RNA sequence: GUCUAAUUAAAACAUAGCAUUGCGAUGGUCAGAAAGUGAUGUUGACGCAAUGUGAUUUCUGCCCAGUGCUCUGAAUGUCAAA
RNA sequence: UAUAGUUUCUUUACUUAUUCAAUGAAGCGGAGCUGGAAUUCAUUUUCCACGUUCUAGCAUUCAAGGUCCCAUUCGGGGCUGA
């Protein structure tokens, strides 16, 4: 038949993230000495709209206590920061709001973001707009610690493994309608481009597996097998049930 | 035998002696004779009606030129031929593709007096 | 403009006071208070800091 | 002389001393270069045995290759 | 004095800046430097069999020192005396027709390895000497039960520097004796009865032992953690 | 709002909104002859990917036997090479 | 159910091989001072720290000091400060 949507998205020449207008990436400081020793102190210079996210990012500046200069971060702003703020980051620190303790100092229930994975990728979960990490308990003695993820899945990570305190910032945005084919062109060309979505029993069979007939139906059932090949996942992809769920996600 | 300190994480290639040529055979053997000299940044002036107008009012002297040329050369070359101290050079690409040099003089010169004196007008 | 900036003599580009041309003159009331504060604000929290523990 | 031994030695391939060499030498090799200028020869014995006359002149390069 | 006033700094986390500390532990090498260093450890690291490391056995300096004194008394000739004794003797020869015989003997050491294993084989030696030292470990790793075969005496000593050095090169990795004049051969007799004590003496036993094996500092220290937690009564 | 430039501008496509599916980065989808290669990704579940339906209001019934997708393995089924 | 050999499923251990990621390859590990606790059952048994948190300031010149030298002179160098 023929190439199809994301057999060609893959290869990315028009559907390479924009980038124009980002300040870089959002990541957390070196885990170098003072944050597995000690603490640090940064101020909070100013808050600013990333393009292309939904949530904003905080310039923050921090001191390299080993040469006479000011190094800048991106960090991701939780709700309650502000500008001029002392932000004091490491393993010393203190449990408050902006601040980068570790998980295995911070106790259970707390909250925390930009959360990393394993210590030194500095910035991997939960991140994006109104997401919490939650601290479930420690197992230091081979130090572990269990967190439940916005998608309710119960993690086992390091205690080295920082993590920012508070909930991420720029909630609620998803609450809001857009109304219009405009707001959804503006943020997804600001984004990537991934929009607008055409349908496949809409298209011919050649460009799709479910396109063509005398009557718009797909034929053969959409749900594949996850060992299916690049060109036939088109459709629900390893799915164990579908349709309307009435009830609990049960976990 | 004991280690050296290093205040840096860093090593970098060392500054070794940078030696200079001690040729066995000099390259081509000849120096080349000055490949620009006067007699080749000039090659003859212009004859047509404007040109003589311009000799005749501005105090101006119109040459055709070779296109490896510049100012640099062409003043230094007028000065050497002709004794005649130039004020200002310029210059065009002619579209019959070659260097035209208009050059201005001083008052102390005469661009008819010179003009005749080379023996064209 | 810039290059206009380097031509021009040091009158033109500056103020007499320390923090001339870069930070508006609040600012600098503001953190010239700033710094007094918090070093005597500094002094005393070491003394206060060096007699209690000597006490203990 | 030496070099009977040796390319017994060598035809022993499975022995404790010649497969730790191996070991050895393979993850030399593996950190350096894919192509990269030996000085002197690994195995002399089969060198002198193929041409290689110890004098100046004569190069030694070692190489991988992938596999498969 | 008066003016001069004691500052000090406060060189702590968070307050002030670092000094020019020393960080040679801490340098990004070349790789030829990781590499040396890093093939040594491994080839420690892993269980070597025992005729390596029946190597790694050298000889005290004090008996390397003799036995590099008495090579030097029974050193070769330099080529320059060589060419004048060339002189002397074809002028001996062109005018008393001296068959090649008017110069004398020599008594000198024998470097060369193609040579000293012949010598082995024909059990002409009296003593070997065997550098520690060299690249190819296969040029040699035979050569202590050859000698225990043929019953002659090795010495697996430092340095194929020395040797070469010795002998006017720049390396040889291997020298050997055969005939000594009485001036030092009995020097020569407990020198070799000191070398077959510590080499062909226990040559069963270090061929037997595996050695090697032997870990980093860190990984001792945790070993040995681990050892006094499990131990402790 | 967009399309069949040069016979079809429409009821077609899109659209916002609804719903479903996969994925916690040792990953999902996709690419590449390979590769110390790559797009999503200067990203991180209010996100990326794949689908369907098509504003709002109201409402979405019964069938999992078939075909697919998926979860079991507690099993004398079948059961390749080595 | 008990045997001398023979095979195979499982659990975990070592780092060096392989693999991942950072980093301008900076503070690794061990031991140790200096303090707090420890009950020391004899001397420490081990554990905690082992310079920073009201404030949108500032922190740089092999560090000042102290200390030992030099050739004192314009100054120069080493230990500590760490
Ligand atoms: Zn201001």
């Amino acid at each position: 038949g023929r190439v199809i949507r994301n057999q060609r998205k893959g290869a990315g020449s028009i559907f390479t993230s924009h980038t124009r207008l980002r300040q870089g990436a959002a990541k957390l400081r070196t885990l170098d000495y003072a944050e597995r020793h000690g603490y640090i102190r940064g101020i909070v210079k100013q808050i600013v709209h990333d393009s292309g996210r939904g949530a904003p990012l905080a310039k923050v500046v921090f001191r390299d206590p080993y040469k006479y200069r000011l190094r800048e971060e991106i960090f991701i702003a939780n709700e309650g920061v502000h500008t001029g703020q002392f932000i004091y980051a490491g393993k010393k620190a203190s449990l408050n709001v902006g601040n980068v303790l570790p998980l295995g100092s911070v106790p259970e229930g707390t909250i925390v973001s930009n959360v990393e994975e394993k210590p030194g990728d500095r910035g991997a979960l939960a991140r994006a707009s109104g997401n919490y990490v939650i601290i479930i308990g420690h197992n230091p003695d081979e130090n572990k610690t269990r967190v439940r993820l916005p998608s309710g899945a119960k993690k086992v990570i390091s205690s080295d493994a920082r993590g920012v305190i508070g909930v991420i910032a720029g909630g609620g945005r998803v609450d809001k309608p857009l109304l219009k084919a405009g707001r959804a062109f503006h943020k997804y060309r600001l984004k990537r481009n991934s929009w607008p979505k055409t349908r496949g029993v809409a298209m011919n069979p050649v460009d799709h597996p479910h396109g063509g007939g005398n009557h718009q139906h797909i034929g053969k059932a959409s749900t594949i097998s996850r060992g299916a090949v690049s060109g036939q996942k088109a459709g629900l992809i390893a799915a164990r049930r579908t349709g309307l769920l009435r009830g609990s996600q049960k976990t | 035998k004991a280690l050296k300190v290093r205040t840096s994480a860093t090593f970098r290639l060392p500054k070794t002696l940078k030696l200079a040529r001690a040729p066995k055979y000099a390259s081509k053997a000849v120096p080349h004779y000055n490949r620009l000299d006067s007699y080749k940044v000039i090659e003859q002036p212009i004859t047509s009606e404007t040109a003589m107008k311009k000799v005749e009012d501005g105090n101006i002297l119109v040459f055709q030129v070779s296109m490896k040329a510049n100012k640099y050369q062409i003043k230094k070359a007028v000065k050497e031929l002709y004794e005649v101290d130039v004020l200002k050079v310029n210059t065009l690409v002619r579209p019959n593709g070659t260097k035209k040099a208009y050059v201005r003089l001083t008052a102390d010169y005469d661009a008819l007096d010179i003009a005749n004196r080379i023996g064209y007008i | 403009r810039p290059r206009q900036y380097a031509t021009v003599s040091k009158t033109h580009k500056t103020v007499s006071r320390a923090y001339g041309g870069s930070r508006c003159a609040n600012c600098v009331k503001e953190r010239i208070i700033r710094a007094f504060l918090i070093e005597e604000q500094k002094i005393v929290k070491k003394v206060v800091k060096e007699q209690t523990e000597a006490a203990k | 002389g030496a070099y009977k031994y040796l390319e017994e030695l060598q035809r022993k391939k499975q022995s404790d001393v010649l497969r730790f060499l191996q070991r050895v030498r393979v993850w030399e090799y593996r950190q350096k270069n894919v192509i990269h200028r030996a000085a002197r020869p690994t195995r002399p014995d089969k060198a002198r045995r193929l041409g290689y006359k110890a004098k100046q002149g004569f190069v030694i390069y070692r190489v991988r290759v992938r596999r498969g | 004095n008066p003016l001069t006033h004691s500052t000090p700094k406060n060189f702590g986390i968070g307050q002030a800046v670092q000094p020019k500390r020393n960080l040679s532990r801490y340098v990004k090498w070349p790789e030829y430097v990781r590499v040396q260093r890093q093939k040594k450890i491994l080839s420690i690291r892993l269980k070597v069999p025992p005729t390596i490391a029946q190597f790694q056995y050298t000889l005290d300096r004090n008996t390397a020192a003799e036995t590099f004194k008495l090579f030097n008394k029974y050193r070769p000739e330099t080529a320059a005396e060589k060419k004048e004794r060339l002189t002397k003797e074809a002028a001996a020869v062109a005018e008393g027709k001296s068959k090649q015989d008017a110069s004398p003997k020599p008594y000198a050491v024998k470097y060369g390895l193609n040579h000293v294993v012949a010598l082995i084989e024909n059990k002409k030696a009296k003593l070997v000497l065997i550098a520690n030292d060299v690249d190819p470990i296969e040029l040699v790793v035979f050569l202590p039960a050859l000698c225990k075969k043929m019953g002659v005496p090795y010495a697996i000593v430092k340095g194929k520097a020395r040797l070469g050095t010795l002998v006017n090169q720049k390396t040889s990795a291997v020298a050997a004796l055969t005939e000594v004049r009485a001036e030092d051969e009995a020097a020569l007799a407990k020198l070799v009865s000191t070398i077959d004590a510590n080499f062909a003496d226990k040559y069963d036993e270090v061929k037997k032992h595996w050695g090697g094996g032997i870990l980093g500092n860190k990984a001792q220290a945790k070993m040995d953690k681990r050892a006094k937690n499990s131990d402790s009564a």
